[PDB]
């Protein structure tokens, strides 16, 4: 029993973290087979950042412009290329700790584990969701760029995020492992602001199922709702509209608990309109939106506490 | 923005 | 910037997880050098659990009564002994992945990372505090026994917890790596109940410092308090009394922020008496008590956002 | 209690 924000074991990713230095900038990179991946702004200086031209800044670098350090060992760079907002540095050595892996572009509302790293050395692991506004609420200090996000299924690591920067509201922005930003952000020091965010409705519902599976029914009611009527309530409380595809996704959790999705939606609508106040769900005072339906099935018993 |  | 419950990278511990089977019971053990450690109730059956006599149950086992599986490889047991509530099984092979390590007995209010494991295979990582009532609010399903808790400093792993059981309230109980339970619990199926819990005052204060370091001052006030006057408020809201040793511990955080401990205590006393209602601290609607002063210094900038 |  119990329910915790839970990260994936991090060892397969730890074995891939290196340090990349260009001039006076040092940050982390990811070493798979014979390539190291890192944020391209490693080639910039501070005044370069206001209005960088990477194609122009990069043509000015050689292979020996980049120092790659794996633990105590220096990796010699033997080629480099830009891919969108990352560099791919070819090194003379294949990482013998390369796990089975894929590069995935994660969708908003999905979760992943972040291994926060400094100077190529892992410092901690936590879980976070891709917000609908394409930011994450991470924990990052200077030198964390190049830290990665990932999910694991079986013994395959799906890398989905590489860290680049922090926005004025204290939230974080970065790219997939093809160097493409999540959201409308660019890698330069210019005014950029996270768009307005919303609550991930699908996740809130999944976590209410979590609560029922773990044995709590207090917030249920005898009502049902149409999808459309729920959505008028959703819009007023700044929740993402619920779709039939989201309803479908909740099928297996619905079946495990015998509670119809639209019945749980009515329950949610009641919680938004009347509050919880005083009461907790899974130890929480508020409605939680950072667990996916998949995160619930992963962690909960496949047997309901009836 | 803050690059990290 | 940012502040997340953050676990230690888990790779050095993953390399130590094995599977231990006795009869029809399978659970996890911890493989350091040539010993595997696991919960002694691995030798029990269900009716053995009501009133087990381990010394008697154990004399009835041989070395070949225990099957230890490291990944796909069988480890042959060449000796066994009971230590309090654990077994120490000597195997014919030293774990080549043994990290530098210590066994530590953690104190209430301290935190550690738990690597949840099933069938010797790690499934996820999360952080939790040793509650004052000697339980933890973990996330554990059948087969999780033998999962461990640990902290890391430099490249040394300090193991502090091994999981054994769940109590009727859904909280979790276990031992240190010498097999000694945390709290008044025993490894048998009998009525046991977690004692009354309290809030970890030192942690709440540390996390209010966290909030100031990250740039938030809204809950501060112009008042101070005596230790003794704070404690009369503490007792009424079910908080641990604050001691001079706890005041001292907060010295470095106090100094980084220019806020006197007893000034932060006044701020806390005001939050308990008047609430936050409406407002958040570090994104939280409630007062958080699962971060130590050490957890704050680890994760926060050494420079305050003034 | 539940042994796990």
């Amino acid at each position: 029993s119990g329910f915790r924000k839970m990260a994936f074991p991090s060892g397969k990713v730890e074995g891939c973290m290196v340090q990349v230095t260009c001039g006076t900038t040092t940050l982390n990179g990811l070493w798979l087979d014979d390539t190291v991946y890192c944020p391209r702004h490693v080639i910039c200086t501070a005044e370069d950042m206001l209005n960088p031209n990477y194609e122009d800044l990069l043509i000015r670098k050689s292979n020996h412009s980049f120092l790659v350090q794996a633990g105590n060992v220096q990796l010699r760079v033997i080629g480099h290329s830009m891919q969108n907002c990352l560099l791919r540095l070819k090194v003379d050595t294949s990482n013998p700790k390369t796990p089975k892996y894929k590069f995935v572009r994660i969708q908003p509302g999905q979760t992943f584990s972040v291994l926060a790293c400094y100077n190529g050395s892992p410092s901690g692991v936590y879980q976070c969701a891709m917000r609908p506004n394409h930011t994450i609420k991470g924990s990052f200090l200077n030198g964390s760029c190049g830290s990665v996000g990932f999910n694991i299924d079986y013994d395959c690591v799906s890398f989905c995020y590489m860290h680049h920067m922090e926005l004025p509201t204290g939230v974080h922005a970065g790219t997939d492992l093809e160097g493409k930003f999540y959201g409308p952000f660019v890698d330069r020091q210019t005014a950029q602001a996270a768009g307005t965010d919303t609550t991930i409705t699908l996740n809130v519902l999944a976590w209410l199922y979590a609560a029922v599976i773990n044995g709590d029914r207090w917030f249920l009611n005898r009502f049902t709702t149409t999808l459309n009527d729920f959505n008028l309530v959703a819009m007023k409380y700044n929740y993402e509209p619920l779709t039939q595809d989201h309803v479908d996704i909740l099928g297996p959790l619905s079946a495990q608990t015998g509670i119809a999705v639209l019945d749980m939606c009515a329950a949610l609508k009641e919680l938004l309109q009347n509050g919880m106040n005083g009461r907790t769900i899974l130890g929480s005072t508020i409605l939680e939106d950072e667990f996916t339906p998949f995160d619930v099935v992963r962690q909960c018993s496949g047997v309901t506490f009836q | 923005v803050t690059l990290x």
